[PDB]
């Protein structure tokens, strides 16, 4: 009781997901016309919304070193990047 | 005191040890085996892709066992290689004695049965890997077969024992036909049911690796379909999923 | 836990074990030098000798492993002697086995070996006994070496 | 500290049809000009005054002694004058009190009124509301009937005698001279054990209940968890005499451990405490406890014992015409269908418990109004055995 | 337009405190007393 | 009216004035909170959740 | 009267600005990160611004949980320089006593004194044994700590980014540390400043020992690669106290004798790396 | 128990561990280049007492098979001692094949008596193998408890993240020559902490002509012009 | 690219340039990101004295 009315659980976010959540934290800041979103999600292997906002923000980051208000695909990419630095370290690999 | 390993019962009568192993085996590794007419195939997800590999062994998952049937693994590599390694000398050992190809159903036997001794009796651990096997024998014809941990191995036709197995399962589950699955049809649902349990959609042909059994004039041929024509599957897929998309 | 009680592998991914048996060697109270040379290697250590009754004839930490080697024990004298026993087992079966004699620095890596064996697997432990051998080695020159209980074997000059 | 509460609520539970109809409605009606003549006479005899007589001698002599500052603090002694109380910031005043003095109300612990200038008791607060230090009394005498529960008349009649051997001729056993508080303990699978406490409302139907779930396995130093339920079911027998309801915890907080020593002291001090409590040769009380479990197995011996604890009851599983009154009784309230669906749900059924009953109740009506909203759903002749598949019965890989 | 009463749940005695949100501080009939994830394990 | 702040007198302690509210303002924030906005268009993704 | 100072009503520290008492890149400790803290100060080197319009959303609260390893304050006496910005040692030691009633008057003076100067940053020390530990049970005045703890968080969330200061706690362990200040929305950025980390050991030594010009005219053979390759912490601090050790004035100069001196003492035998490789 | 042990639910906590021990802190970057492969690894010796001619990170298991290591150099020795009888009874029993390429994947699976039986205590050491006995080259890492994983390039030290990053940052590539041993000296440069010389770092190269650990005097004319 | 070496040169001789033309905080910047890069080269000899 106070549980058994609903066990409603969290997928974690798809490629398409990670679009829209990068489509919702990106619409408040400015960035350079051209972006496939898109395909910058894709390339996030999973992960998460928070992931999403960490990757938003790493590129304000990173456009605040240049100073521009049109955050570039480079800048883009660069906070892709932040997905990284978890990877899975040494290859273990064992499955 | 002395360190004693866990191969015992619960208070309730569970063997809680192999069934985490079990669950463990969907964590990590993406394999699937789909049994059709005149050819059955499997198809598993290329895990790690750095571009600092050469693919050189040829083949990860997909393991050649025997002249009439294939293998595919799960689990921890470790475990795999052995497995697979004595899964060759079970049926070799057994061509040596009868002079024939070994049913697939007794190879999988033998080697369920190689499991459930490793979690029967001594302080060993089980092994920690869940394989498929397509094969091909005189008696049964083209024939799929799944085995987990547990050693409990189970005849299927349509199956997925990867991370998203369950989603693998629903999809093929949903877009499966029995009869009149071929070969082509059968790559086809394969490729897609792959592309769903990846999420990156449009998947390299790197990323995915796939070898088909068929049966040839009185001989069975296992080829692993290579980049070219896995590339070209996957080709022919998008060409059929922009014109279902567009035609609504 | 018993990462710290056996020889495991710590989580943090260190060997606590032979971390504690490098200790006692300085376990006992006893230092020892080797000097290698221009064509000699000369090595002593302190004859920490307490009261006369003892025999000061039997009291030594250094041996004759073979003919041309020889080895100087630091830590529990149990297993140095066990060590040197091993040691000359070692000298006279590989006399027996290949003709000529054994070279300082193979005898050393089969020591190490075995160390290395007990360090490995959980019945056993090491032996806190780290042992500096040295000989003449021709077309070498003097030679020293110096086996540890975990069966990292170098050591020079 | 407290004795009991104002039951000044509750107006009349026994709405008929509880379902809107012309019946009902006069019902309301009736409840509802009762309550409009009730405030109406009351209002009316307190301004309609009998009499007026001066300052109703309130103002005169005891309001102005009692004076207009005043602090709040603990009583806590009496004396046969004066009284001692411990007042705010640790103060301790021994006063005379006479003006306002209730002593009845006064009481040890009490909060009190103190005048300043000339520190004397003037008066009491008897609400004070802050009696929580441990509250089991909140849930007392549960309003839940026989009715609640039906196709367990054994079970019923079974405890009923258990606990009508006190209260209902309790002569008796008096004059047989025993007084047995044998309590009853109470077997029953895990898909139920609320409904044990469906069947001890039953008894809850006279006097008060307590209940001691899991409670922990007492690694306090004092112990004092079968000891403080017995100081309580002494404030029961203060109150009307109330049953102790340890389900659960008489399986986990009493369990036929094997072990002898070096084991929670629970085994050293709370089965010891339970036998001194469960022995009517030690306290009094018409008190009896309710020992329900799942596990009938973990029965420690001196539990195991009826010369101490005594009425072993089994509650089973629900039969055929259990299972159809049960459903009859979670669907009354929502109309299932016109159709009756009732005996399909439940002919092929095996194993299934009151919790699972009630779950699948509640889901068939989560389902229709998910979106096949349609009043008495027509889609609910399938729909209940649909959500009492529902899955989750058990899952645990292959193994087979 | 309940609450968004946060309590994590890993605060360490577990008795009291929350009886206060419960009835008391609420300060709203209306509320989802969202607790995080439930530190409390299987049986604890 | 309960729940607020009042002034009160020196000895005597009488009623001064019904002083706004005190206590919400200084422990508003002990571990709970009041009602954000954080309106669901800002959910995305899960849709088929919500 | 109301009294217009708020700093030394409990002194607790005071206005460290205008003084270069260590700038920047004297640092000996390199970067460990660095950079993250040079995202903290981008608040005080203006970019309020810049955070809008581009759309970002700064970073407010900055917890360091490392040892006594990289000084984990030449970074606040820094910084605070490097761009003129009031700084405040808090000491949360001292906080936690009888003045736990004005505990949270001093944390309402404290943070004026801030909202004063845009250009500041507080900086709060010794957290993790005293102050508002989550795993043993309250104490006595654990209490008053923890009331205290909630006033800073209501004063830390009454700044709701109105001006550009900055919050910055520094502890050595993050464990014991209440959630409150620990969840995302009061403060995020989490730092660790490990052990000497022995290359950035050795460059410390230099910064040091050069600090002190050539450890005060020191002689040539006394070369740090000896007393420095000893795989044993010997934290930024004890760098620094090894170089004042050369305190030795019996000569105008420093040998490498002060140095093993110096190593010598206050210190613990760690070695045996050879069976690791 | 007497095997490699200690699987939890989903995990292999003891060779997690042997791996974290594995990050050791020697280098050792591999790179197969189009010609051969190149095992470069930094051999810095504690004081100037010891000896750099006496013991050796990189062995010619056999005639055109070198191999590398990582941490627990004690368990390195036994590891390469029992390659060398492995290769060879496979020399002998199939005779003659003048196996090294043809038998570098070989050697890797046979090195399962490597961990899938561990030995109460699992290995702490991840090798690098490099082989030419094909007309190709080849680069096989085996870690404590994994298997054959045929790198490209690679390093196994304390900083081997970055390391491989610079691997893949300078393009480990395929059209590299033999002489992808400057890149590989570069690489150890990134993972190193002093003017490395001749004996500090010692390098083995497998070229189609066989097997050579590089002798200081080369090592010092490689690490000239850098 | 991860060039050392040629970053440390590079950096200094902007240095350089910065303090032929007079450009004292740019090229104080230059030099400390200088320092930055040249923290990877343990001893080059010649760099470290260009350096100081
Ligand atoms: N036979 C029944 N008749 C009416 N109500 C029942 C019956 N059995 C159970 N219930 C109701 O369902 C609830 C759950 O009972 P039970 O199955 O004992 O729960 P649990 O399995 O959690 O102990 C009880 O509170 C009770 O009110
Ligand atoms: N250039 C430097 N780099 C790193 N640390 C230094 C440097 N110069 C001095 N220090 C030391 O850093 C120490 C700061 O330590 P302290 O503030 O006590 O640690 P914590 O902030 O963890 O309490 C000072 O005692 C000082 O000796």
């Amino acid at each position: 009781p106070g549980r058994i009315d609903r066990k409603i659980e969290f997928p974690p976010p798809n490629e398409e997901a990670r679009l829209d959540i990068l489509k919702i934290h990106s619409r408040k800041m400015n960035l350079t016309r051209g972006i496939n979103l898109r395909k910058i999600a894709e390339l996030m292997p999973g992960a998460s919304g928070a992931e999403v906002k960490g990757v938003c923000t790493e590129a304000g980051m990173y456009a605040l070193r240049e100073r521009r208000v049109h955050v570039t695909q480079e800048d883009f990419e660069m906070a892709v990047a932040k997905v990284m630095q978890k990877d899975s370290e040494k290859n273990m690999s064992i499955k | 005191r002395y360190d004693s390993r866990t191969t015992i019962f619960s208070p309730e009568g569970r063997l809680y040890q192999v069934e985490y192993a079990m669950e463990a085996i969907g964590h990590a590794g993406t394999c699937l085996g789909i049994l059709a007419n005149d050819g059955v195939l499997l198809a598993a997800e290329r895990r790690n892709i750095h571009k600092l590999l050469d693919e050189v062994f040829f083949s990860e998952k997909i393991y050649k066992l025997n002249e009439d049937m294939a293998c595919s693994v799960a689990g921890i590599t470790s475990d795999a290689n052995v497995l697979t390694n004595e899964l060759r000398l079970i049926a070799q050992r057994y061509l040596l004695q009868y002079q024939e190809p070994i049913p697939c159903e007794q190879l999988v036997t033998a080697l369920c049965d190689i499991k459930q001794a490793y979690t029967q009796f001594g302080g060993k651990r089980p092994f920690g890997v869940s394989l498929l096997y397509i094969g091909w024998d005189k008696h049964y014809g083209f024939q799929l077969y799944q085995s987990d941990p547990s050693g409990n191995y189970g005849g299927w036709k349509a199956t997925c024992i990867g991370n998203n197995s369950a989603a693998a399962v629903s999809m093929l589950k949903q877009d499966y036909k029995e009869g009149e699955m071929t070969l082509k049809s059968a790559l086809a649902l394969a490729i897609k049911v792959l592309n769903k349990t990846m999420d990156v959609s449009k998947l390299s042909a790197e990323k995915v690796e796939i070898a088909t059994l068929t049966r040839e004039n009185g001989k069975t041929v296992i080829r692993v379909l290579k980049q070219k024509e896995v590339e070209q599957l996957i080709k022919k897929h998008e060409e059929e999923e922009a014109k279902a998309e567009r035609e609504k | 836990g018993f990462d710290r009680h056996i020889t495991i592998f710590s989580p943090e991914g260190r060997l606590y074990q032979v971390e504690y048996a490098f200790k006692a060697i300085n376990q006992g109270g006893l230092t020892s030098v080797a000097v290698r040379g221009k064509d000699c290697a000369v090595i002593v250590t302190q004859k920490k000798v307490p009261d006369k009754l003892l025999d000061s004839s039997t009291v030594t930490h250094l041996f004759k492993i073979t003919e041309n080697i020889g080895c100087v024990m630091t830590g529990m004298t149990a297993d140095s002697r066990s060590q040197v026993q091993r040691a000359r087992y070692e000298a006279a079966n590989w006399k027996y086995k290949y003709g000529y004699e054994i070279p300082v620095d193979m005898l050393c890596k089969r020591i190490a070996d075995i160390s290395q064996v007990y360090t490995q697997n959980a019945e056993m432990r090491p032996l806190g006994c780290c042992m500096i051998l040295i000989g003449i080695d021709e077309e070498q020159g003097p030679q020293v070496y110096k086996c540890d209980p975990a069966g990292y074997y170098c050591g020079f000059k | 500290k407290k004795t009991k509460g104002p039951d000044a609520a509750s107006k009349l539970p026994l709405v008929t049809p509880h379902t809107q109809c012309r019946l009902k409605l006069l019902k309301l009606e009736r409840i509802k000009d009762y309550l409009l003549m009730e405030e109406e006479f009351i209002r009316n005899q307190e301004q309609m005054k009998p009499l007026e007589e001066k300052q109703e001698e309130e103002r005169s002599k005891v309001d102005d002694l009692r004076g207009t500052p005043m602090s709040v603090g603990t009583l806590e002694e009496i004396i046969d004058d004066h009284a001692i109380v411990s007042t705010s910031v640790g103060s301790e005043h021994y006063v005379s009190i006479l003006s306002f003095v209730d002593k009845d109300l006064l009481e040890p612990g009490c909060s009190v009124l103190l005048n300043h200038k000339v520190h004397a008791v003037i008066g009491v607060l008897m609400d004070d509301t802050d009696p929580l230090v441990t509250v089991m009394k909140v849930e007392k005498a549960p309003q839940e009937t026989y009715a609640d529960i039906g196709g367990l008349d054994n079970q019923i009649q079974e405890i009923k005698e258990s606990v009508e051997l006190p209260l209902t001729h309790p002569e008796y056993y008096e004059e047989m001279g025993i007084k047995p508080p044998k309590g009853v303990i109470l077997y029953g699978p895990p898909g139920t054990g609320k409904t044990l406490l469906a069947k001890a409302v039953a008894n809850q139907t006279s006097a008060t209940f307590l209940r001691v779930v899991g409670s922990e396995l007492i690694q306090k130093y004092l112990g004092d968890g079968p000891k403080l339920v017995r100081e309580l079911f002494r404030v029961a027998e203060e109150h009307a005499p109330s049953i102790v309801f340890i389900d659960e915890i008489d399986a986990i907080g009493t369990k036929r451990y094997d072990s002898n020593s070096g084991g929670e002291r629970e085994i050293q001090r709370t089965m010891l405490e339970l036998l001194n409590q469960l022995d009517g040769f030690d306290s009094r009380g018409d008190v009896k406890v309710i020992m329900a479990t799942n596990r009938i197995e973990t029965l420690d011996p001196a539990l195991i014992r009826p010369g101490r604890i005594d009425r072993k009851i089994e509650f089973p599983l629900p039969d055929e015409k259990t299972k159809k009154r049960i459903f009859q009784i979670h669907t009354s309230r929502m109309t299932l269908a016109d159709d009756v669906t009732l005996d399909d749900l439940i002919m092929a059924k095996d194993d299934l418990s009151g919790a699972d009953i009630k779950a699948i109740c509640t889901e068939a009506g989560l389902m229709a109004l998910r979106e096949r909203r349609m009043k008495v759903t027509n889609e609910d002749f399938k729909k209940s055995k649909e959500n009492v598949l529902y899955k989750k019965q058990e899952g645990t890989p292959e193994g087979l | 337009d309940c609450t968004f009463i946060r309590v994590s749940g890993s605060e360490l005695e577990g008795a009291r405190m929350v009886r206060e949100l419960f009835v008391m501080a609420r300060e709203h009939a209306p509320s989802i007393i969202f607790m995080d994830e439930i530190d409390s394990i299987g049986s604890s | 009216t309960p729940n607020c702040r009042v002034a009160l007198r020196n000895d005597s302690y009488t009623l001064h004035k019904i002083l706004p509210n005190k206590v919400d303002p200084l422990v508003s924030l002990m571990m709970v909170e009041k009602v954000p906005d954080s309106t669901y268009e800002m959910i995305g993704g899960l849709d088929k959740q919500i | 009267d109301v009294l217009p100072p708020e700093a030394d009503s409990s002194i607790m520290m005071l206005t460290s600005d205008q003084k270069p008492d260590v700038m920047y890149a004297d640092i000996g400790g390199m970067d460990i990160q660095k950079q993250e803290v040079r995202e903290a100060v981008e608040l005080p080197l203006t970019h309020f611004e810049l955070y809008k319009q581009i759309g970002i959303d700064p970073p407010r609260g900055v917890l360091m949980y490392g040892p006594p390893g990289c000084g984990k304050t030449m970074l606040a006496k820094a910084v605070a320089h490097h761009t003129t910005a009031a700084f405040i040692r808090v000491v949360g030691s001292e906080f936690v006593q009888k003045y736990l009633g004005e505990g949270p008057r001093m944390v309402r003076d404290v943070f004026r004194l801030a909202k004063e100067n845009a250009p500041a940053i507080i900086f709060i020390d010794e957290i993790d044994a005293i102050a508002t530990k989550r795993f043993d049970a309250q104490t006595g005045a654990d209490r008053e700590v923890q009331r205290i703890l909630l006033e800073l968080l209501n004063q830390m969330d009454g700044f709701d980014q109105n001006v550009n200061v900055k919050v910055i706690m520094a502890t050595n362990r993050a464990d014991t540390l209440d959630p409150a200040l620990l969840r995302p929305g009061r403060l995020d950025r989490k730092i660790e400043f490990p052990l000497p980390d022995r290359r950035q050991k050795r460059l410390i030594f230099s910064t040091i020992t050069s600090k002190m010009n050539l450890s005060e005219e020191v002689d040539l053979e006394d070369y740090v690669a000896r007393p420095d390759k000893i795989s044993g912490a010997d934290i930024n601090s004890i760098c620094q106290e090894s170089g004042m050790l050369a305190v030795r004035e019996n000569r105008y100069i420093v040998l490498a004798k002060d140095f093993e001196k110096a190593y010598k003492t206050v210190i613990k035998k760690d070695e045996q790396e050879h069976e690791f490789y | 128990f007497s095997l490699t042990t200690f699987s939890p639910s989903g995990k292999l906590v003891q060779i997690e561990y042997a791996l974290a021990a594995v990050a050791g802190g020697a280098p050792s970057v591999g790179i197969k280049a189009a010609n051969g492969v190149v095992l470069a690894t930094e051999k810095k010796q504690k004081s100037i007492l010891y000896d750099e001619r006496s013991v050796h990170k990189v062995e010619p298991i056999t005639k055109h098979i070198g191999l590398v290591y990582s941490g627990m150099g004690p368990d390195y020795r036994v590891l390469v001692h029992r390659a060398r009888k492995l290769a060879q009874q496979y020399y002998l029993v199939y005779q003659e094949p003048i196996p090294t390429a043809q038998l570098v994947q070989r050697v890797a699976s046979v090195m399962q008596e490597y961990t899938q039986s561990g030995g109460v205590r699992p290995f702490g050491v991840s090798l690098l193998i490099c082989g030419w006995n094909e007309g190709r080259p080849y680069l096989f890492q085996s870690d404590p408890s994994g298997a054959y994983f045929a790198w490209k390039a690679t390093a196994m030290g304390k900083n081997y993240v970055n390391g491989k990053t610079f691997l893949e940052k300078r393009y480990n590539e395929d059209l590299e020559l033999e002489d992808a041993i400057h890149t590989a000296i570069l690489t150890l440069k990134e993972s190193f902490e002093g003017q490395m010389t001749e004996d500090n770092i010692e390098v083995g190269i497998c070229n189609e002509a066989g097997f050579r650990r590089l002798t200081p005097t080369e090592v010092k004319d490689y690490l000239a012009a850098i | 690219m991860d060039d050392k070496a040629l970053l440390v040169e590079v950096q200094l001789l902007e240095s350089k340039t910065y303090h032929a033309l007079s450009n004292l905080p740019k090229a104080r910047a230059a030099l400390t990101s200088a320092r930055t890069t040249a923290n990877a080269i343990y001893c080059p000899p010649k760099l470290q004295a260009t350096l100081d």
